[PDB]
């Protein structure tokens, strides 16, 4: 086995086509599939796995009941093939309620946050044994990427979030070697509130779009230099803000210096990266809800400022189902970095009070530099058919 | 440096000069160009930054573009105070920092 | 914010070369801090640049001679550059990297605010 290095160039998208669906929600009806909650997807050098938050209880389960809560002693990070519906055969590779999993190229690390929300332990997990562990430094819910951690040449980055989750907060990238935290380096630059980083590895470094959870409604850009542990942050330019709760297109702005104070009172985990000058992004339909999904790349969204022509617009999710979390990881190909992103559904409470469950599935798109039709993916789940 | 530019620039005053910064790809070919306006005796000062952004404070006399790995600073107006040296600034990655192979002397006759 | 250069205006070849730059304003803990160099009648060199959470970085053409210290009690940065040579003369600034990024087709302003040099001659 060798390090991944990325080295490859990132190779022209066009669009996303459909890589995998879940159906946890709808097999959940007869079958015995965990409930999840804020999933990602990391891919090692052979194949692509599908890991998750599960609340310790399947759905049809009396446990689910008032599976909502973000926060438990019983939440384990699932992990299993993507495509497999986590079943009783998943392994829960660690326990977490706050989890970011990426594979270097020879073994899985997975930084795991667990414990109190005061008093939190993370603890960094390679080649299947715990090698480190850290506590909170702010001791205000520790927290992590919640998605996949990006390692080059070995040295993975994660980034750690510490503080109150509508005011400032200590966010600190961590470099990992092996296992072992190697550099810490506190959040430098114009970002002022750092949260559920959705990184992809741009090389010689990483590039990790965040969730301003604080005041914006444009998701922050954090590049991690591993080479010199550096860390530089900014903001989204391109006009079309891609986290929600937003203003709508025509009241929206994004000036990439600062957050634009547009309904920035509350986030949802997001992904953007840069295709040249433009900017491939991905939101919720709905403005105030996490109902729909599109994506689309904004021409001269990268560098010029407030750039709100959109081009190659998808609906990934249609405006009237539910949606979620959604994030990027990158998949190597045979002479490029293929940028894929995932979208979680999000099913039960609060929204639907039908059920007394909380789950979600997942589906997740890759970029193409060929053709594509329209259509959507949703959850397809009959709430009246799922278990109360 | 890495970068190159011309030992010199002039043009009359009205008129308008553009100063060229030629780099690689692990250069302004793949990153952005800052222009630094440095007046003789003085420290340089940003003019230009991602290659179009100006500073609050800069003329909407200069401007910037990028074409391919190279960069362009177009000065309209010229009045005699722009007569200063011109540096361009770009984030290596083959160096992991920042090189400036300035020198450009801008001369207003 | 201000920053004020001071550091021997002539230093012995081969010895070692200590500047000091004084920060006003803005306390010297939210951003990097670059050092750049102008040999008379050439242009800018890149030095390197340190921020108080460890971050550093130098230029590999100086070959490792150089180092940089921050001291937050005094709201101060120091360049420590070794065995210096003849062509080791030149004007040194100290110059603000705020952050933002330094990749792609989006950069920021970076070296926003400098300082006025320190004419630093190598001689004896
Ligand atoms: C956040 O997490 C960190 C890391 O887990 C916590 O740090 C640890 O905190 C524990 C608890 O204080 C501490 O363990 C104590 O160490 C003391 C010596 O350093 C021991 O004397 C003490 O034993 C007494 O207290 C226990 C209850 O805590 C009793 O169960 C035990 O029987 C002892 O009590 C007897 O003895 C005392 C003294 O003689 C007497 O007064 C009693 O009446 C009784 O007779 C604990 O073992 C660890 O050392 C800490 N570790 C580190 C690395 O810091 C931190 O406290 C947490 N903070 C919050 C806010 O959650
Ligand atoms: C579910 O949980 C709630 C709160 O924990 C409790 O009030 C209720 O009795 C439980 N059972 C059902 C069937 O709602
Ligand atoms: C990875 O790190 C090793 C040192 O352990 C170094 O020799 C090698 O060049 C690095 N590869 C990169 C940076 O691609
Ligand atoms: C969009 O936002 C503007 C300004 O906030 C508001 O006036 C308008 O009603 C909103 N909706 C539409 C459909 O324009």
């Amino acid at each position: 086995a060798e390090y991944r290095n990325w080295s490859k160039p990132q190779c022209n998208i066009t669009g996303f086509a459909p890589f995998s669906k879940d159906n946890s929600i709808r097999l959940s009806a007869g079958g015995d599939i965990w409930v999840t909650r804020e999933p990602y997807v990391s891919c090692d050098p052979d194949k692509c796995y599908q890991f998750a938050l599960g609340q310790g209880t399947t759905l049809n389960n009396g446990h689910s009941n008032d599976t909502v809560h973000d926060r438990t002693p019983y939440r384990t990070l699932l992990m299993n093939e993507l495509g497999v519906p986590f079943h009783l055969g998943t392994k829960q590779v660690c326990i977490a309620w706050s989890s970011s999993s990426c594979h270097d190229g020879k073994a899985w690390l997975h930084v795991c946050v667990t414990g109190d929300d005061e008093n939190a332990t993370a603890s960094f997990i390679y080649n299947g044994r715990l090698v480190d562990s850290i506590g909170s430094w702010s001791k205000k819910i520790l927290r992590t990427q919640e998605s996949e951690c990006v390692c080059i040449n070995g040295t993975c980055t994660v980034v750690m979030t510490d503080g109150s989750a509508s005011g400032k907060a200590d966010t600190k990238i961590l470099f990992i070697e092996e296992g072992k935290i190697v550099h810490t380096s506190p959040l430098s630059g114009s970002a002022q509130h750092v949260e559920e980083c959705s990184c992809y590895p741009r090389y010689p470094g990483v590039r990790c779009v965040c969730r301003d959870n604080w005041k914006g409604s444009n998701r922050p850009i954090v590049d991690i230099n591993v080479k010199d542990y550096s860390i530089v942050s900014s903001y989204v330019c391109s006009g079309l803000v891609g986290d929600t709760p937003r203003k709508n297109d025509s009241s929206s702005s994004s000036h990439c210096l600062d957050p634009n104070n547009e309904e920035g009172g509350h986030g949802v985990k997001g992904w953007a990266f840069d295709d040249g000058n433009d900017v491939w992004m991905g939101r919720t339909i709905s403005e105030k809800l996490r109902s729909g999904y599109e994506t689309f790349k904004v021409i001269e969204g990268w560098s010029k400022p407030n750039s709100k022509l959109q081009i190659n617009r998808q609906v990934i999710v249609d405006r009237g189902n539910r949606s979620g979390y959604s994030g990027i990881f990158s998949v190597e190909g045979k002479s490029c970095i293929n940028r894929c992103f995932y979208v979680e559904l999000i099913r039960g409470r609060k929204q639907e009070t039908e059920v007394l469950w909380t789950s979600n599935s997942i589906v997740v798109f890759c970029g193409t530099s060929g053709t594509y039709g329209t259509g959507s993916w949703p959850d397809g789940a009959d709430i009246n058919l799922m278990p109360i | 440096s890495v970068l190159t530019q011309p030992p010199s620039a002039s043009g009359t005053p009205g008129q308008g000069v553009t100063i060229s910064c030629s780099g690689s790809t692990s250069n302004i070919g793949s990153n952005t160009v800052n222009w630094y306006q440095q007046l003789p005796g003085t420290a340089p000062k940003l003019l230009i930054y991602s290659n179009d952004q100006r500073p609050s404070g800069v003329p909407d006399r200069f401007s910037g573009s990028k074409s391919g790995t190279s960069a362009s600073l177009a000065i309209s107006g010229l009045q005699s105070d722009d007569e200063a040296d011109y540096h361009c600034a770009a984030w290596d990655d083959s160096l992991n920092g920042w090189v400036f192979g300035g020198g450009s002397r801008l001369t207003v006759l | 914010v201000q920053l004020q250069e001071s550091g021997p205006g002539l230093v012995k070849p081969s010895e070692t070369l200590s500047l000091t730059c004084a920060i006003s304003g803005d306390s010297i803990r939210n951003s990097y801090w670059n050092w750049i160099r102008q040999p008379p009648g050439r242009g800018l060199e890149w030095i390197g640049y340190i921020s108080n959470s460890g971050s550093t970085n130098y230029n590999p053409s100086l070959k490792g001679r150089v180092s940089m210290s921050l001291d937050t009690s005094k709201n101060q940065f120091s360049l420590r550059l070794n065995s210096v040579t003849a062509a080791d003369t030149a004007v040194y600034y100290c110059s603000r990297d705020k952050g933002g990024l330094r990749w792609g087709s989006r950069g920021s302003d970076v070296f926003d605010i400098w300082g006025q040099g320190t004419m630093v001659t190598v001689s004896s």
